[PDB]
RNA sequence: AGCACAGUCUUAACGAUGGAUGUCUUGGUUCCUACAGCGAUGAAGGCCGCAGCAAAAUGCGAUACGCAAUGAAAAUUGCAGUGACUGAAUCAUCAGAAUGCUGAAUGUAAACUACACCAAUUCCCUGGGAAUAGUGGUACUCCUACAGAAAA
RNA sequence: UUUGUGUUGAAGCGAAAUACGUGAGUUUUCGUGGAACAUCUCCCUAGUGCAGAUCUUGGUGGAAGUAGCAACUAUUCAAAUGAGAACUUUGAAGACUGAAGUGGAGAAGGGUUUCUUGUCAACUGUGAUUGAACAAGAGUUAGCCGCUCCUAAGGGAUAGC
RNA sequence: AUUUCACUCAUAUUAAAUAAAAUAACUCCAAGUGGGCCAUUUUUGGUAAGCAGAACUGGCGAUGAGGGAUGCUCCUAACG
RNA sequence: ACGGACCAAGGAGUCUAGCAAAUGUGCAAGUGUAUAUGAUUCUUUAAACAUUUUAUACGCAUAAUUAAUGUAAUAUGUCCAUUGUAGAUUUGUGGUGCCCCACUUUGCAUACAAUACCGGUAAGCAA
RNA sequence: UGAUGUUAGGAGGGCAAAUCCGCCGAAUUUAAGCAUAUAAUUAAGCGGAAGAAAAGAAAAUAACUAUGAUUCCUUUAGUAACGGCGAGUGAACAAGGACCAGCUCAAACGGUUAAUCCUUCGUUUGGUGCAAACCUUUCGACGGAAUUGUCGUUGAAUUAUUCCAUGAAUGCCUUUAAUUUGAGCAAAGUGAGCAGGAAUGCUUCCCCAUAGAGGGUGAAAGGCCCAUAGUUCUUUUUAAUUUAUUCAUUGGAAUUUUUCAUGUCGAGUCGUGUUCUUUGAGAUUGGAGCACUAAUACGUGUGAUACAUUUCACAUAAAGCUAAAUAUAUGUAGGAGACCGAUAGCAAACAAGUACCGUGAGGGAAAGAUGAAAUAGUACUCAGGAAUGAGCAAUUAAAUAGUACCUGAAAUCGUUAAGAUGGAACGGAUUAAGAGAGAAAACAAGUAAAGAGGGGAA
């Protein structure tokens, strides 16, 4: 809203806040990203260090749907269950839950965190990591591969 | 208008339509109210004023005077009554123009055309 | 917006330095007194505007759904406080209860005269008088733009199903109508003020517990919506201050300089 | 009957010149909705004409500010005139009739109202009786038929 | 959105005030004017505040009753008309052009300036009763004068490319 | 080295004096500047210059008041 | 040194895209109902209201690193939540006036360091 | 086989462009200079259509548990990639929606009989109009085109079950609900009083509303007028619903059974080399010129890095047609806005693309307002040649509203009065002397006697 703009405070002043000696002129240093590597070098180097040059191989026709893969850690793995359902399994001891994470939108199980001690759980997925699968085995569970 | 969107309620448009109306449409605009006695004999509430009718003046400096309409001027939107006159600076005599909506008419002059109108208007 | 290129439609150019005149572009030719005048520029007669207005100014805004619902809810609650309704300008010194629920026979009134009699008998005669006297002709250029009169806001009649209220309560100066399942904030808080006077029919009053999930029902209850909560349990701070527990922890009053 | 020096500058009151200010608006501007080409059966544009008294604009075309028909329906006017006791005075609609010279312009030409060839042409009564130098046709390219002639 | 002024005179404008405020400004009186005008209760919005840019458009000054109204030899006496005659008309004088003429007749260009009658708001850089100004009506007669026909330097087209 | 337990080293006059010492310390987003000049003392080039070039501090610029008749930079002294 | 004879009206940091910082608001491991569709929405309304009768549209966030095939965060002895110095708040005694000291208890935010683990590289082995 | 023909019947040509199709083709500018690059497959130039045009029924994707003609919206994504790898540039598949539709030639098969098509001339059935005209109709004759190829089938027979078209009369043609043109009808005061030239104002007394949108009327109107809410007729085109029947003939069409036959499938075209353009397309994405020039379905093409030998998937080039969802700075009609308010808004609120200027292509203004009414626009007298002035005379509520007419600022000038005045004038501080205005603090509550009003209570 034009009511609150800064320029209205300079309305009786001569130079509109831009200076007697250095004016407000039009493009006194170039246009856009003009002078990089010549007279804008310091800015480019201290704020965007790796900007110039190229590195790596080409990939000519990508097709990103071939490698799409969302992940989930073992922490959030008991939290997919309702709390009253989580209560029942921790009470009884000869039953365990079987969870299929692909039905929830995850493809690869990943292994950060701590599973509950002596509480078996069976997990279905497309890919597993080594540490995640070890942690699932240690508490008495099992991993299953699906496609 | 109020509830049909196919006609305008703009001041500009219908203030333009009033002052450039074709001569045929101006006679419907120049209408006057009927007296109580003529409102029982005929079911109608108002009629377009015609030449040889009789009227009573209800607003203006000449309120209360009665007479017979002698001329109708569709271009100036005014009527002229028989004994309501005026002096020019010369001394020549003319009529005073009255707007038909300032008037109630108390006696008609009927003929073939108005009969078929008063019949339908019942 | 303005016409796209107004004031720039000529073959004018500047005379250059010399000739002892300013360097603004000038219309060419001769034989008419338009020739040789200053052509375009925001300081010239017949020139262009500084920043010509465009049609791609962002005219509207997008508003979050939860905030809209929260505001409607907070605007219904304000409609139930006698002090707030009075301070908005409604003359209700003769009403009995401010929520003001009326039986379902209101929903099938059919003539304007009956609606006016109903309003008068409830105790709102001096308030329907405020509305009739308020019609005035506006000040300013709005009269040239189809904005002739200026009227004040009256009660808002809220119903569940319509058997004649719509047509009966029309035509009364200042009176609005609305159906319970489509409640509009632009009516409940005119111009941003709070405390509109509302008259509720009994069915309209009851549907209001289903709409907000106290009782559940398909295609009526707002899905998965939770009624908002407050950061204060009881806003009476001077009742807390005067309690014995707090008063026993204070310190003796001290002296100014 | 008498008394203020003149010029210059300052301030009040009443005026002159000029067209700001306020109020007004049959005009602009933008958005939304619907529909959509015209022409050799002569278009768009250009020129020339038409009223009782008639310059422009608007409307019309040798029937020329308007004819006929259909819906309303007494006036229309500066003067002069014209109209009923409803095909008439006026308004609207608009299907019939009429629509100058040009222009792609197309018989040959064009700062020409210049010059060709072919058919004389147009009415009224029901075979007669009249009038008029007046009317129509004639570019180039191409398709389907047809006609004869020629080569092979 | 709220709640207000006006034919018992709105907005605007001129001169002011024992008036308020440090200030930008509010508020009020008298006069003119003749139809609309606010909101400071709180909010929204913008083409929102001028001493200048050899700024843009319009209006007005000192200079100033000033510079100036000098080519082309030259005017005078009487009378008419008229409200009014140095520059309209008549008569008498003194002079000029001097056939390579402000004498006659055509072309290009102009388009009614031509004629008769009337007449002076503005114009005719002094006057003006004059006028190519203004108004109302008129006026251009061909077998033999020309165009129209012929071909020139040349232009435009046809067939083909 | 590091870690854990014991004992002990002036304070109220504060392990020397003085202190409108916390008006401190640290993050973020940005403006305007990047032609300077003058005076005392030190000092380079030049015969010298109201010439050119450096050092420490105070000023003019950005700043008016009293004095120096007058004066951007001197003396007193900085502003409801 | 340049512009300015006088007066009135006009006259110059704005709009859109894209990013960030600051601040206000809502919800929170989630958040934003896209294009559409629905409705006893239809002067206003081109607004407002709704969401398909153990629930996979899409964006940003919830996981990094490498040119890359790829790989992917203490670890099952305990649902426990790595270590130390200073430090807000709390617990129990005593001193001078709820405050400040002394001892004791707990140990937020944060600052400075240590350690373990994930991706790349080097080294030592290496089916 | 060319040509000829004022032979009969017909077509093309020019204007207009906002959206659409085809060609041709810059520089300014950015890179802080500049040549590739950018501007841009843009502006200018030349051709061709429609209410839309173009595109379009796989020689397409993918790599999956697979999708399935074209177009457009939300995303993919400022991503893969291009680039003096600088400045800068920049797509496709999957996913969610709108809409939704498929077909014809060529080639194969039909020879006890081209089945096919067109011009001209007749004639024959039912409807609609006042008329003008217009629908519907199957019969024939002469003439011509075509075997240098029109028409039918869509591989050809046989079995059963079912569907379609085609003629006869008494045969019925009823109600309702929507969708659009044009007409008619359409409540309630012209009541006191004040002031006014004139109420639509103020104060009181009534009322109507399915109508309190807007405009007009001598000042602001729900009840004065047109219209407005509503309702009744009328004109289109379209859904149901209501009714068949008994008899006749010839042709077609889908599957289901038994058999045979294994066909055809677009050439100086594709492709390769080379040159120039264009693209995100990189040992080359599309197009084009020149040279060379294929195979026959077990073939040919695509699967984003140049080769040789192979596996696998997908599709079937070199002929044609097609509605919807999409666009619209043009023309015409309708509605509307937190838009401008006569130096503003279109150049133009008015005899505006007009007056006027230029040899020409072209350039292009200024200019709105008396009053309610002029059906009130200035009668009469005196002075003066006139213009004009004055009045005891005159319209209006008003002429200091007199047509150059609402209001009527500043610059600049006139008249009267009061002051100042030795080579500028104004000004800051502080007082004095004059002149003009002023009582809201700049004195007096109350008591008493009248006189004139205005309220409250029992
Ligand atoms: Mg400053
Ligand atoms: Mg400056
Ligand atoms: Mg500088
Ligand atoms: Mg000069
Ligand atoms: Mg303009
Ligand atoms: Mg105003
Ligand atoms: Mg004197
Ligand atoms: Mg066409
Ligand atoms: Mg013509
Ligand atoms: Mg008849
Ligand atoms: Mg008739
Ligand atoms: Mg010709
Ligand atoms: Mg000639
Ligand atoms: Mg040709
Ligand atoms: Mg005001
Ligand atoms: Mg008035
Ligand atoms: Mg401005
Ligand atoms: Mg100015
Ligand atoms: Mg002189
Ligand atoms: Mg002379
Ligand atoms: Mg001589
Ligand atoms: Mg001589
Ligand atoms: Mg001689
Ligand atoms: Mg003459
Ligand atoms: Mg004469
Ligand atoms: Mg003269
Ligand atoms: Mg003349
Ligand atoms: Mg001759
Ligand atoms: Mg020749
Ligand atoms: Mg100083
Ligand atoms: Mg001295
Ligand atoms: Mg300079
Ligand atoms: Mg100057
Ligand atoms: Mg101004
Ligand atoms: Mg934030
Ligand atoms: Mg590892
Ligand atoms: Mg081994
Ligand atoms: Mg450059
Ligand atoms: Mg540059
Ligand atoms: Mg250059
Ligand atoms: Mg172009
Ligand atoms: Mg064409
Ligand atoms: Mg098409
Ligand atoms: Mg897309
Ligand atoms: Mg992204
Ligand atoms: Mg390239
Ligand atoms: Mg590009
Ligand atoms: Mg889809
Ligand atoms: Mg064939
Ligand atoms: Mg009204
Ligand atoms: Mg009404
Ligand atoms: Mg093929
Ligand atoms: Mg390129
Ligand atoms: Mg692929
Ligand atoms: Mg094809
Ligand atoms: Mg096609
Ligand atoms: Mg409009
Ligand atoms: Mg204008
Ligand atoms: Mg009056
Ligand atoms: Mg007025
Ligand atoms: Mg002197």
């Amino acid at each position: 809203a034009t009511r609150f703009k800064k320029n209205r405070k300079k309305r009786g002043h001569v130079s509109a806040g831009h200076g007697r000696v250095g004016k407000h002129r039009k493009h006194p240093g170039g246009r856009g990203k003009a002078g990089g590597l010549h007279h804008m070098r310091i800015n480019f180097d201290k704020y965007h260090p790796g900007y110039f040059g190229k590195v790596g191989m080409r990939h000519l026709n990508l097709l990103k749907n071939r490698t799409y893969c969302p992940t989930i850690n073992v922490d959030k793995l008991w939290g997919l269950l309702p709390e009253e359902k989580k209560k029942e399994f921790s009470e009884n001891k000869d039953i365990a839950p079987v969870i299929d994470v692909t039905r929830k939108g995850y493809f690869k199980v990943l292994g950060n965190g701590k599973l509950k001690h002596n509480q078996p759980i069976v997990v279905k997925a497309r890919y597993f990591s080594s540490v995640a699968e070890k942690k699932i085995k240690a508490v008495g569970g099992q991993c299953i591969l699906v496609a | 208008m109020k509830f049909n969107k196919q006609k305008s309620s703009s001041r500009r448009k219908m203030r333009k339509a009033h002052f450039t109306a074709p001569a045929g449409l101006r006679r419907k605009i120049m209408s006057s109210k009927l007296s109580k006695e003529l409102r029982l004999k005929y079911k109608t509430r108002s009629l377009p004023v015609r030449k040889d009718d009789e009227v009573l003046i209800c607003r203006g400096h000449n309120h209360g005077r009665e007479g017979k309409v002698v001329k109708i001027n569709r271009k100036r939107y005014k009527i002229y009554v028989e004994r309501v006159t005026r002096e020019k600076v010369n001394g020549e005599s003319t009529f005073i123009g009255i707007h038909p909506s300032n008037v109630v008419l108390t006696k008609l002059k009927v003929d073939k055309n108005r009969k078929k109108i008063l019949d339908r208007k019942a | 917006a303005v016409k796209l290129g107004a004031g720039y439609e000529t073959s004018a150019e500047s005379w250059g330095t010399g000739r002892a005149v300013a360097r603004i572009p000038r219309v060419p030719g001769g034989g008419t007194h338009r020739a040789g005048q200053g052509a375009f520029g925001n300081m010239c007669r017949g020139g262009g505007m500084f920043n010509p207005t465009k049609i791609w100014r962002r005219w509207g805004r997008k508003v979050n759904l939860k905030e809209k619902r929260y505001a409607v809810c907070s605007s219904i609650a304000a409609s139930g406080v006698t002090s707030l309704v009075l301070a908005r300008g409604h003359r209700i010194s003769h009403l009995k209860e401010v929520p003001l629920v009326v039986s379902n026979d209101i929903e099938s009134l059919s003539k304007t005269k009956e609606a006016v009699n109903f309003l008068v008998s409830l105790g709102l005669k001096d308030e329907v008088n405020r509305l009739v006297k308020s019609k005035k002709i506006r000040a300013g250029k709005g009269k040239m733009r189809n904005r002739k009169y200026k009227i004040r806001n009256g009660p808002l009649i809220i119903y569940e199903n319509d058997n004649g209220v719509k047509k009966a309560f029309r035509n009364i100066p200042g009176v609005d109508l609305c159906k319970v399942t489509k409640l509009n904030l632009l009516k409940l808080a005119p111009g941003g003020s709070i405390g509109r006077l509302c008259i509720w029919s009994e069915s309209a009053f009851k549907k209001l517990d289903v709409i907000y999930g106290k009782i559940h029902e398909k295609k009526v209850t707002k899905k998965n919506y939770i009624l908002p909560k407050s950061i204060v349990h009881n806003p009476d701070i001077y009742r807390i201050i005067h309690s014995d527990k707090v008063q026993a922890s204070l310190l003796a009053k001290k002296k100014p300089c």
